DNA sequence: CTAGTACCTCTTAAGCCTCAATAAAGC
DNA sequence: GCTTTATTGAGGCTTAAGCAGTGGGTTCCAGGTACTAG
């Protein structure tokens, strides 16, 4: 949940592209790696900071290939939900099992029967929405919840939440 | 497992390693310091672009969309949608008001988790905070847990 | 081939069966009605060579106590016919349904 | 009355004594033929046997119910195949169980069951069964019997007996075959869960719904909510793919996620269906498939050769298939549609010998008039074995003269080519 | 009747247990 | 003073080891016996 780590990345590169550039097209290799990246093990990665000041060790040669492996040690913001924590996010579609929140790059689920009485479904709106007797639900809403269970996926997390607890919901 | 009862996993330890091998202590970040650090790499990235290729809520948000498109735009649409996520709802947007607010969560010492959920999620009741982290109960005392909130509170930006 | 009595588990070859018939229920055969290949089955498992059935727990526990010595089988496939049947009230079959 | 018939020491004493596995049988009787002969001969003085059995699940052991041990050891004394030194005593309380008739492992069988005949190997069902428990009716299927190939191949044995029912070569009916053998012979919501049985065997979601012992699962696969018995749904802990299908005369998809009977295959207009194993009328083989196209350079382009597209993203990526307006590439930096697109040709760019087998004889070389077999052309060259030298050597075909199987005239590389390949005559 | 089908059949190096003596502790 | 001890060692029996490579010519589809399908 938003923290700076250092995180050692090996990228192998060919031979044939050994020349003064080779660096940059490291670099970019990495910008197409860390960037979108999501493991269970690290969590989601979220940014790669001091991209001047990356420092790249020395290649390493396999016995008998001639491509180049490079460990490069950098510091990098991931974020990674924990189970308990409540974070706020924005509802993106509705359905009847109930209502989709991006939150970061992440997408939260509430559970129907972890959700308060008085808040009901309702479809005589387009979209449909949800009524209750001290708040408004829309498509466009700023709601913070609590994250209960954590999903992993191979390149995805998903969350399981609900509103129970006072001063959540609606903002 | 991993809950908020500080039973962290196997590679969230208090301690943290260095590439030259020496333990610091784990640092953590609130919104608006990922914010600005988020703005420092993409600046020095735009930086190292241009050097390899030579030889209020209208306003910035197109700002970042350009530089975002500019430099690591297209790879992943993730990216553009969690920049907005944050920039939506951001809280501080001067440096000096994170950095006064990071200089006062120091002298706290505590758990750089429990640091970054204060300065970044919003309490007005000592219960609504005790039950928000039932594990930090017995470690902040109430008045300087609500002396932080309304210094926290005043801290917060217009706009 | 070799058949095992369905009623006393003695195993013959089929020639001895259609020339002398089984020789401890030859009588209970007549009696009923039925030749003695129907009252015979061909398939059987485990040999007993029984010496003193009068002496031995055995003969008892295969209920021959009272047959004479010779080859019998523990296991008998099949089921006599009905008139054998109504003429021996306590009868047992030897395919092990009343083992239970 | 069983109850009477429990062993004891004092009535019962059976000894066990190992033998050659297998000849369980012959040992029995041969001991019980011996114990006969010495009753004969000895007269008063016989020996303490009782009785002497085995048992076939048993092997290579044999039992004897003798009052003591000395008496067993001189009855087996000199008896091949049996190793009278190994011997145990067999304990009162196994005694039963030892002489338990031991539960036969086929199922009690009842009319209409499926059962396999030890037609080996061919499913049966049980019709009727003998009063006797000796014979069971079991009808089989002989492919269907043909009635009208019956008639017309060996009308001499087919029979009629019924408008159903026909005998062949001495039983059918509706098709089948009727006849007797021989017993003998015959959770909570939002958990991860996958189908382990059941008709979407193989399939993994997330439970959101739970009741009455039925538990409701969204597929990420099918991404619809599935519903199926608990018992055969495993929680767990948090046609091949990229085949070619004919779906019809005209339409050839690639398949981009092979499921067990449900498909999602991308067709050459690009629009990505799901379908069932039946819609696929046959599965086309890329490596036998001589299909080419050519390409906006102008190269040929055959399966499996890298292009990249000159227009849109530049993918790069192998054709797998080649249509007769589009061609199918996959890529593996794509994860799309399992990195299988649908692109135009014009819109991409990459990245029978007469001499073989008949006797020749060289005109202008170093081996000129001299027999040789043709094995094998590399084009423009060909490969001649000499009779009277062991090495092969190659050499142009067009100075080398053919002559007929069995002597014949010589003909120069400018007759078979023109003229249909023929042997000269004799 | 006749023929398938299966089922039975020379020179050393270490470990360990087993032998014959020997000085001390119990009593 | 006598009896029973832990220890010392010494061989029988046992289980292991047993140059490197390569060319070739022969033989196995195993024997009998019982149970069962055409």
């Amino acid at each position: 949940m938003f923290f700076i780590k250092d995180l050692s990345l090996n990228i192998t590169l060919h031979p044939s592209f050994f020349g003064p550039r080779m660096k940059q097209y490291l670099k970019t290799k990495l910008l197409e790696e860390v960037e979108g990246s999501c493991t269970g093990k690290f969590g989601y990665i979220l940014c790669v900071l001091d991209y001047d000041n990356i420092d790249i060790q020395r290649g390493r040669i396999l016995p008998t290939d001639g491509s180049a492996e490079f460990n490069v040690k950098y510091r990098a913001v991931v974020f990674k939900p924990f189970k308990g924590e409540v974070v706020d996010g924005t509802v993106v579609s509705c359905s009847q099992h109930g209502f989709e929140v991006q939150v970061g790059p992440m997408k939260v689920f509430v559970t129907k029967h972890l959700m308060p009485q008085d808040l009901t479904f309702n479809a005589g709106s387009n979209p449909p929405s949800y009524q209750s007797s001290e708040d408004v639900i829309t498509i466009k809403s700023r709601i913070r919840v609590k994250i209960e269970g954590c999903i992993s996926q191979v390149s995805s997390i998903h969350a399981i939440g609900s509103i129970k607890e006072d001063y959540l919901g609606a903002i | 497992e991993n809950a908020a009862t500080l039973q962290l996993g196997q590679e969230f330890q208090l301690k943290q390693i260095n590439h030259q091998g020496e333990e610091e202590e784990l640092i953590a970040l609130n919104l608006s310091e990922a914010r600005l650090v988020i703005k420092e790499a993409l600046v020095e990235r735009r930086r190292a672009f241009k050097r390899s290729q030579k030889k209020t809520r209208e306003k910035e948000l197109e700002s970042i969309d350009v530089l975002l498109e500019q430099t690591t735009g297209g790879n992943n649409k993730d990216l553009k949608n969690t920049m907005q996520y944050l920039t939506n709802f951001s809280r501080f947007r001067d440096q000096e008001t994170v950095g006064a607010v990071i200089q006062l969560l120091k002298s706290t010492g505590l758990h750089p988790f429990e640091v970054a959920q204060l300065g970044s999620l919003a309490c007005d009741t000592a219960d609504e905070a005790k039950t928000l982290i039932p594990s930090l109960n017995n470690k902040i005392s109430d008045d300087e847990l609500e002396r932080i909130l309304k210094e926290l509170s005043n801290l917060e930006t217009l706009y | 081939s070799e058949r095992a009595c369905m009623l006393c588990g003695i195993v013959q070859t089929t020639n001895e069966f259609n020339r002398d018939g089984c020789p401890n229920c030859q009588g209970i055969f007549e009696e009923a009605g039925v030749s003695t290949m129907e009252c015979t089955s061909p398939s059987f498992e485990g040999l007993v060579g029984m010496c003193k059935p009068t002496k031995s727990w055995v003969a008892k526990w295969l209920s021959v106590d009272h047959s004479i010595a010779g080859m019998y089988a523990i296991k008998v496939d099949g089921r006599l016919p009905a008139e054998v049947v109504e003429l021996l009230p306590h009868y047992k079959p030897r395919d092990g349904s009343q083992v239970e | 009355p069983q109850r009477f018939l429990l062993p004891s020491v004092d009535t019962a004493t059976i000894w066990g004594v190992r033998c050659r596995p297998g000849k369980e049988k012959e040992l029995i009787r041969k001991l019980l033929k011996k114990k006969f002969n010495l009753d004969r001969a000895m007269g008063k003085k016989k020996l303490k046997i009782l009785s002497i059995f085995q048992r076939d699940n048993y092997t290579g052991r044999i039992y004897i119910e003798a009052p003591k041990q000395s008496v067993i050891e001189k009855f087996c004394n000199g008896v091949p195949d049996i190793y009278i030194s190994q011997k145990l005593l067999i304990p009162v309380q196994e005694l039963p169980l030892l002489l338990k008739p031991n539960k036969s492992d086929d199922v009690a069988l009842e009319e209409g069951s499926y059962v396999r005949i030890k037609y080996k190997g061919d499913l049966a069902m049980v019709d009727q069964i003998s009063e006797n428990n000796l014979e069971v009716m079991l009808k089989i299927v002989p492919q269907l019997f043909n009635p009208t190939m019956a008639l017309r191949l060996d009308q001499a044995n087919l029979y009629k007996r019924d408008d159903r029912h026909f005998t062949y070569k001495n039983d059918y009916i509706d098709g089948y075959l009727y006849k007797s053998f021989r017993i003998q012979h015959v959770f909570e919501p939002g958990d991860h869960v996958t189908v382990i049985n059941g008709e979407h065997q193989g399939d993994a979601g997330l439970v959101l719904m739970v009741e009455q012992g039925q538990v409701t699962f969204m597929s990420t696969q099918t991404s619809r909510e599935v519903t199926i018995t608990a018992n055969n749904l495993s929680k767990s802990i948090d046609y091949a793919l990229h085949d070619i299908v004919e779906l019809s005369a005209k339409n050839v998809a690639c398949i981009i996620q092979a499921g067990h009977d449900i498909f999602k295959v991308i067709d050459e207009t690009g629009k990505v269906s799901t379908i069932t194993k039946g819609s696929i009328l046959s599965k086309i083989n890329t490596a036998r498939a001589r299909v080419s196209s050519v390409d906006a350079n102008g190269n040929e382009i055959k399966i499996g050769d890298t292009i990249v597209e000159k227009v849109g993203s530049r993918r790069e990526g192998q054709v797998l298939y080649i249509q007769t307006q589009q061609i199918f590439v996959v890529s593996k930096k794509i994860v799309e549609n399992a990195g299988v697109f649908v692109v135009n040709p014009s819109n991409v760019e990459a990245v029978r010998e007469v001499a073989l087998g008949k006797t020749v004889r060289i005109r202008s070389a170093g081996y000129k008039g001299q027999l040789g077999i043709v094995k094998d052309v590399n084009g423009d060259k060909a490969t001649v074995e000499l009779h009277s030298k062991n090495k092969h050597i190659t050499i142009d075909k067009h100075k080398l003269t053919y002559y007929n199987r069995e002597g014949g005239e010589g003909i120069t590389y400018d007759e078979l080519v023109n003229r249909r390949g023929r042997v000269p005559q004799a």
